[PDB]
Formats: C-alpha cells, sequence, structure tokens
C-alpha cells in the first residue's frame, strides 16, 4: 500500500510529481536533466558555476533578499549536480508549500546573473577546485571517468577544468540555462505533507512559463604522488544503465560482495543513460594494495562461479533493507521520486522493487555477473603510493580463472 | 654455478641499455619479459634445428669421422671454432708458456675488466668513442676467429701477432683512457 506519487506534468512538459506524508515539514525540488554529459568542452563548467549562481538572486528578488525569504521561514536550500541530472530543492513546513514553490520558480527561471558575482563565484569555483584536489576518493572517481569513457562528453568532470571556469561569461551561461532548462526536461517533485491539487495549482501558477555514443574504455591510468599516506584505488566495469532491470541482480551482488584485508572496500553501481560504472574503490596501504586487489577479483570471479542461495538471501536482505533509501522522510522520498521521473520516466514503487528482488535467485544472479564481470576489460583509477598497483595485464588476468 | 649467477643478481636486479637507474620504471615479468623469452627461444630453437636438419656438418670437422690413429697425424690441427680465438693468441706467442698464459688471460681478462671502468657512465648508448673501440675489439676477435682457421705461414701469422696486441691493448688500455677523455668533453673530469 505505498503512498502513490501522484504525477501532473504540464503542457510545457513540466512533470508534477508528489507524494503526501504525515511530516507536516514538505520539501520541494526541481529536478532538470542537465548535466556535464550534455556539455560540448566549450562550456564544461556551466552547470556547476549556475549552480553556484542560482541562489545569489534573481530579477524579481534582488540579491540577498531572496535568500531572506528563505530564512524568514526556516526552510532550507539546497542544490547539487551529477553528471546527467541538476537538483534545486527545498525543505521546508507544509504550511509554507506556496511561497517555496513560488521560489523554485525564480531559481529556474527569471534568475538573474550578476557580472560582480560571476568574478566572486569564478573566485570561489576557482579556489574550491585548487583545494578539491585534496579530497583522494573524487580524484580517484574523476580519473575512472576519465580513463572509462575517454573521447567522450562522460568522461569530463561536473566542476569543468579550471580553463573554462576562469573563461565563462554570463551569455554562455545564459546559453547553457536557456538550452538546458526546458521544461519537458523537468520535474517539480514533492515529498511529505502535500496536497497533489495544490501543488499541482502552484505549478501551473508558477513554473508554467519555462519554455517548451556512449563508450566505455579500459584503460589504466596512475596519478603517483609518493607523498600521500594512503593510496586509493577504483576498479570498474561496464554498467548496464537505467533501464536495465539486471541492476537489481547486480545491487544484490554488490550486496553479497560487501566489504571484507586492507581498509576501506566499498562498492559501487553508478548508472548514466544506458550506462555506467559497476566496481569497488578500496584505499590501502603499500603493500595490501596486490593482494586486496587480488582479493576483491577472487570474489568477483566467485560470484561469477560459485555463488550459494545464502550469500544471495543476505544479499537480498541487505537491498531490501536498503529500500530505506527510500524511507519516508521528505528529502530522500523527494529526491528519489526527482530521479524516477527524469530516468525510469515514472515513479517504481516499492512493491516492484521488492518483486524484482524476490525474483533474483543465485543461478541468475551468477549469469548476469559472468555477463557482466567475467573476462571484461576493467577501467583502473589510482591515487597515491601505487608503485605495487598491478599494471592493466595482471589485473586484466585476475579478471577470469583458468578453472 | 647458474643458480648462484641468479641469486648475486637478484640481489641488484638487471641492467638497462641506457645503463641508468630504472627504478622509476619496471614490470613484471610474468607477462612482460616471459612471451618475450619464449619467442627467443622459438627463435632460437629454429636456428639450431635448420643447424640440425640442414647443415648438420657446417660447423663440424670432416677428419672427425675417421676413427683415431696414433699414427697418423692429420695435415693441420685445430679445436672447434669457438676455441679459435684463444688458438690465435697461444700460436701468435713465440713461447710455449707465453701462449699458454696469453691464452688463459684471454679468457681472464674479462675477469679483470670491472676494475678498468674508469668512466662515470655505466652504458656505451651515450659514449661513441668508447662504442668506437668496441666494434673494433669485436672485429679484431672476428679476425683472431680467422687467423686460427688459417695455416701457420706468411701473413696469417703477423695478424695474429698483431690481432693480439690490438686486443690486449684495446681492452688494458685504450678503453679507460677513451673513458677519460669521454668524461672530459662533458665537463666533468
Ligand atoms: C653459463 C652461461 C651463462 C648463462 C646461461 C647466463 C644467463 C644469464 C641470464 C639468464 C641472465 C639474466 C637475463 C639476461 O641474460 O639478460 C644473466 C644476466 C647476466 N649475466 Fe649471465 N649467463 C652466463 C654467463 C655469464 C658470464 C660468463 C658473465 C660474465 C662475463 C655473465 C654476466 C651477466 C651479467 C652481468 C648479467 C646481468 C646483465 C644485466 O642485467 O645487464 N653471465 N645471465
Amino acid at each position: 500500500s505505498v503512498p502513490e506519487t501522484q504525477v501532473s506534468i504540464l503542457d510545457n512538459g513540466l512533470r508534477v510529481a508528489s507524494e503526501q506524508s504525515s511530516h507536516a515539514t514538505c520539501t520541494v525540488g526541481v529536478w532538470i536533466d542537465a548535466g556535464s554529459r550534455y556539455e560540448t568542452e566549450k562550456n564544461n563548467g556551466a552547470g556547476y558555476f549556475l549552480e553556484h549562481l542560482a541562489f545569489k538572486g534573481t530579477k524579481n528578488r534582488p540579491g540577498n533578499a531572496l535568500e531572506k525569504e528563505v530564512e524568514s521561514i526556516g526552510a532550507h536550500l539546497n542544490a547539487y549536480s551529477t553528471r546527467e541530472h541538476t537538483a534545486y530543492l527545498i525543505k521546508a513546513l507544509s504550511k509554507d508549500l506556496p511561497k517555496v514553490v513560488e521560489l523554485l520558480a525564480d531559481i529556474v527561471q527569471n534568475s538573474s546573473l550578476e557580472d560582480s558575482q560571476i568574478e566572486k563565484e569564478r573566485d570561489v569555483i576557482l579556489r574550491e577546485m585548487q583545494e578539491n584536489d585534496a579530497s583522494m576518493q573524487n580524484v580517484v572517481f574523476d580519473y575512472l571517468h576519465a580513463t572509462a569513457f575517454q573521447g567522450t562528453p562522460l568522461a569530463q568532470a561536473v566542476e569543468g577544468p579550471s580553463e573554462n571556469v576562469r573563461r565563462l561569461s554570463r551569455t554562455d551561461l545564459t546559453d547553457y540555462l536557456n538550452r538546458h532548462y526546458k521544461a519537458p526536461r523537468m520535474v517539480l517533485a514533492a515529498a511529505g505533507g502535500v496536497e497533489h491539487q495544490q501543488l499541482l495549482d502552484l505549478a501551473q501558477k508558477h513554473l508554467s512559463s519555462v519554455s517548451r555514443p556512449c563508450r566505455f574504455t579500459g584503460s589504466e591510468i596512475r596519478h603517483r604522488d609518493d607523498a600521500l599516506p594512503l593510496a586509493h584505488v577504483a576498479i570498474a566495469v561496464e554498467g548496464p544503465g537505467w533501464a536495465n532491470p539486471d541492476n537489481v541482480t547486480l545491487q544484490v551482488a554488490n550486496a553479497i560482495i560487501g566489504h571484507y584485508l586492507c581498509q576501506s572496500f566499498q562498492t559501487f553501481n553508478i548508472s548514466y543513460s544506458d550506462t555506467g560504472l559497476l566496481g569497488a574503490h578500496f584505499v590501502c596501504d603499500a603493500m595490501s594494495i596486490d593482494d586486496m586487489v587480488f582479493f576483491l577479483q577472487g570474489q568477483w570471479m566467485r560470484l561469477c562461479t560459485s555463488a550459494t542461495e545464502s550469500e544471495v538471501t543476505r544479499g537480498k536482505n541487505i537491498l531490501r533493507n536498503a529500500l530505506v533509501s527510500h524511507l519516508d522522510g521528505t528529502t530522500p522520498v523527494c529526491e528519489d521520486i526527482g530521479r524516477s521521473l527524469l530516468t525510469y520516466g515514472r515513479r517504481i514503487p516499492l512493491a516492484e522493487w521488492e518483486s524484482r528482488i524476490q525474483e533474483v535467485d543465485a543461478q541468475m544472479l551468477r549469469d548476469i555477473c559472468s555477463k557482466y564481470f567475467y573476462d571484461q576489460c576493467p577501467a583502473v583509477a589510482g591515487y597515491g603510493p601505487i608503485e605495487q598497483l598491478p599494471d592493466y595485464n595482471r589485473i586484466r588476468s585476475g579478471m577470469f580463472w583458468l578453472r | 654455478l647458474a643458480i648462484v649467477h641468479l641469486l648475486f643478481l637478484h640481489e641488484t636486479g638487471s641492467n638497462n641499455p641506457t645503463g641508468l637507474n630504472s627504478d622509476a620504471d619496471k614490470i613484471p615479468f610474468h607477462p612482460y619479459y616471459t612471451i618475450k623469452d619464449i619467442l627467443g627461444i622459438l627463435i632460437m630453437f629454429l636456428i639450431l634445428m635448420t643447424l640440425v636438419l640442414f647443415f648438420p656438418d657446417m660447423l663440424g670437422d670432416p677428419d672427425n669421422y675417421m676413427p683415431a690413429n696414433p699414427l697418423n697425424t692429420p695435415p693441420h690441427i685445430k679445436p672447434e671454432w669457438y676455441f679459435l680465438f684463444a688458438y690465435a693468441i697461444l700460436r701468435s706467442i713465440p713461447n710455449k708458456l707465453g701462449g699458454v698464459l696469453a691464452l688463459i688471460l684471454s679468457i681472464l681478462i674479462l675477469a679483470l675488466m670491472p676494475f678498468l671502468h674508469t668512466s662515470k657512465q655505466r652504458s656505451l648508448m651515450f659514449r661513441p668513442i668508447t662504442q668506437i673501440l668496441y666494434w673494433i675489439l669485436v672485429a679484431n676477435l672476428l679476425i683472431l676467429t680467422w687467423i686460427g682457421g688459417q695455416p701457420v705461414e706468411h701473413p696469417f701469422i703477423i695478424i695474429g701477432q698483431l690481432a693480439s696486441i690490438s686486443y690486449f691493448s684495446i681492452i688494458l688500455i685504450l678503453m679507460p683512457i677513451s673513458g677519460i677523455i669521454e668524461d672530459k668533453m662533458l665537463k666533468l673530469y
């Protein structure tokens, strides 16, 4: 009896979905199908820099008076950008539902990009990037994306290269804004104490104006810097995509893999439009580097060859307990709702997820794992003291067993 | 002794043709220098089987197909070709003992070789004068191999005497002096 997420797309193309909950606090967001994948290397940081500029004032609400409004009701304002999606979300009370929607309308259209601000946000972005290098796992995952999707718009980062950041102007931004902010590529998602008819009327009142070959590459990239205390290594293979159901099975396998040797093991299934990265990013000391790998590759081949029913049942329980991702909290659900409408075109209910989980057994798990892991060329990204990290022949030979 | 040879080497690792410290660029051996050794084994087997199955007597002597006659001496006595360089040296020195000693030194001069290195560069990749001296050394080693074959008569003898003098003078004298000159050219000496 999962609460349905009623959806009401506009003629402009603005899908308006919402799910009501007891919480008297509601989270409302706008999702846009626009990321670094839609950028063409001349505007590689346009989405990030617009995400910085989007809260610095609009035409109707000039400057900090705008954020004074979102202080006045005590609401929280957040935004994020990925390689495929951009989100602007507000967590507020239920009774403040209209003005929040109106605020979101300004943020998506009628936004004002001040030239003064552009220089200030350039120094912010430039500096952050100049210090972003500090976060290793971000460096390793960016390296993995670059070496796995070389020559494609999926290699380039969300932030872009410092070059573009410095070389960006209002008009360029205006373009990205006027090009990738179309109404049919937009979802107004609401979760929590909201009524769907009131939210649909508010979307009709404001926001009714919005205008109406991906390739994986196996490659060894190695950023060696021996002064760092720890090494971060990510190994991935090509993922299926958003719409392919065996993702669910792969999620179970990821669960079964879990994390057993050197510290900081983990597993990811990053999905983009009919592509993705499925793999693991461990981080460790000089010696463990290899074994962990060796360790890690063995587990993958075990999931390709010797999966039993007990670990499959454990992975199914871990995945179901992971449906808590949906939970009931306004934010997470809203977020989930946001993607559902952008990626699948519909909100998949938790009962359908439970059905797709319970149809997974050990035989189809090792079949799908052999389809996606066995004898595949991986993408490897290492950063730190990575001399004992094995080169591409040893990893590629560890991607299969002679028995 | 080859096992001891391999041990005394792994303690230090193999050298590279540039002669520099290759610690920044090292790779595994299983997939990179194993298939390379397998290919070299295949090529060496090709040369060995075309030596056996097609020209089985181009390197041996025909007179070894006669039985050993103590009464009959052959008109010309040789060892097999790889002893020739030494044979030449032995024949060159007039004194019997001298010949034996020089002969031994011929092989031993090599052992003496690590104490004659006077250059600040390990390899000859960046050392052209000592490269020229090295190829002259290979040249008169081939000359000594030829002379051994030739019988005792003019002018094979003189060549043998010179070739031996040039061999010992290039290994003993000319290469360290050339290495000093090469260090002087790079503003090192
Ligand atoms: C019984 C005959 C010999 C065999 C089978 C033999 C075999 C080998 C092998 C397998 C290696 C390592 C791979 C390579 O060759 O590069 C090697 C290295 C070496 N051998 Fe020998 N060897 C022999 C005689 C000699 C002799 C007589 C010397 C000295 C004159 C010598 C000096 C070396 C040196 C210096 C290395 C290290 C080469 C480098 O890494 O640059 N070996 N040997």
